[PDB]
C-alpha cells in the first residue's frame, strides 16, 4: 500500500 | 491575427469543457464550492472553526479527521495523520480524474502508475490551495477550517510542515484560476515527458502537448488581464516540486527522531 497499490488498484 | 474560431480552436475547448466535466465528478469539492464557503458567500450552515487549542478539543466532539479513531492522543500527530489520511484519499480521485484523460489508458499500464506515482503530490498541493486563504484551510470537505497560525503553533517539525503550503497557496490564489482554468493545469501535471522509468516518453508528450495548447487557449479567453499567465503558470510547476522536496526532507526527520 506504499502509493504504488493504491495507484494500481485504482487503474482496474 | 492569431486566435481564430477555427475546427482546431474548437477541438481545443471540447477538450477543455470535457476535462471540466471530469473534474467535477472526481473531485468532491471544487475551488468555486470552496471560495463560496471562505468568503460567506454560501449558507451552509457556518462551518466549525479551530482556531487553538480549546477550538480543536471541543471541535473534535463532532465529525472530523477521526473517522475510524483512538489513534495517537497527541494533537501534534493525530492532525498530521489525517493529512496523510485524505492523501491517500486523494490519490484516487487524481486516478479516476486521469482515467478521463484522453489517451491516458491507451498508454503503458506501468507508464500510467509511474506518471501517478511523481504527480499525485504536486496536484494535491494545487487543489489545496483552493481550500486556503491568508487565515487557513477548510477542512473535513469543507465542514471544518483551521488556521494557519493554529498549525503554526505545533511543535518544531509539525509546526513548519503546513506553512510552506500557505505560501505557495497565497501567491498562487493570487492568479485567481477558477476550476476551468485547474482542470487543464492539472491534466497537464499529470502527462510530463520527465517522469523517471517512463518507457514511452514520446505519446506522453504528445498528450501533453496537446494539453498546454488546450491551457494556453484556455488562459488566454478567461484572463485578458493577465498576460503570460501561461508562462506563469508553468513557472508555478517548479514552485510544486520543491514543496514535495522540502516535504520528503521533513519525513527524514520523523525517521531520524520521532520513535
Ligand atoms: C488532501 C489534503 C487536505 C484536504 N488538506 C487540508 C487539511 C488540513 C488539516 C487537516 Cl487535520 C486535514 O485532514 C482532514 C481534516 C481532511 O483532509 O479533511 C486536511 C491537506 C493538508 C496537508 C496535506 C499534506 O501535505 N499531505 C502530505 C503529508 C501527503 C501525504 C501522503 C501523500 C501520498 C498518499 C500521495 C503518498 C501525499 C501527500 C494534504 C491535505
Amino acid at each position: 500500500m506504499g502509493l504504488e497499490a493504491i495507484i494500481r488498484k485504482a487503474l482496474m | 491575427d492569431k486566435m481564430q474560431l477555427n475546427p482546431e480552436s474548437a477541438d481545443l475547448r471540447a477538450l477543455a469543457k470535457h476535462l471540466y466535466d471530469s473534474y467535477i465528478k472526481s473531485f468532491p469539492l471544487t475551488k468555486a464550492k470552496a471560495r463560496a464557503i471562505l468568503t460567506g458567500k454560501t449558507t451552509d450552515k457556518s462551518p466549525f472553526v479551530i482556531y487553538d487549542m480549546n477550538s480543536l478539543m471541543m471541535g473534535e466532539d463532532k465529525i472530523k479527521f477521526k473517522h475510524i479513531q483512538e489513534q495517537s492522543k497527541e494533537v501534534a500527530i493525530r492532525i498530521f495523520q489525517g493529512c496523510q489520511f485524505r492523501s491517500v484519499e486523494a490519490v484516487q480521485e487524481i486516478t479516476e480524474y486521469a482515467k478521463s484523460i484522453p489517451g491516458f489508458v491507451n498508454l503503458d499500464l506501468n507508464d500510467q502508475v509511474t506518471l501517478l506515482k511523481y504527480g499525485v503530490h504536486e496536484i494535491i498541493y494545487t487543489m489545496l490551495a483552493s481550500l486556503m486563504n491568508k487565515d487557513g484551510v477548510l477542512i473535513s470537505e469543507g465542514q471544518g477550517f483551521m488556521t494557519r497560525e493554529f498549525l503554526k503553533s505545533l511543535r518544531k517539525p509539525f509546526g513548519d510542515f503546513m506553512e510552506p503550503k500557505f505560501e505557495f497557496a497565497v501567491k498562487f490564489n493570487a492568479l485567481e484560476l477558477d476550476d476551468s482554468d485547474l482542470a487543464i493545469f492539472i491534466a497537464v501535471i499529470i502527462l510530463s515527458g520527465d517522469r523517471p522509468g517512463l518507457l514511452n516518453v514520446k505519446p506522453i508528450e504528445d498528450i501533453q502537448d496537446n494539453l498546454l495548447q488546450a491551457l494556453e487557449l484556455q488562459l488566454k479567453l478567461n484572463h485578458p488581464e493577465s498576460s503570460q499567465l501561461f508562462a506563469k503558470l508553468l513557472q508555478k510547476m517548479t514552485d510544486l516540486r520543491q514543496i514535495v522536496t522540502e516535504h520528503v526532507q521533513l519525513l527524514q526527520v520523523i525517521k531520524k527522531t520521532e520513535t
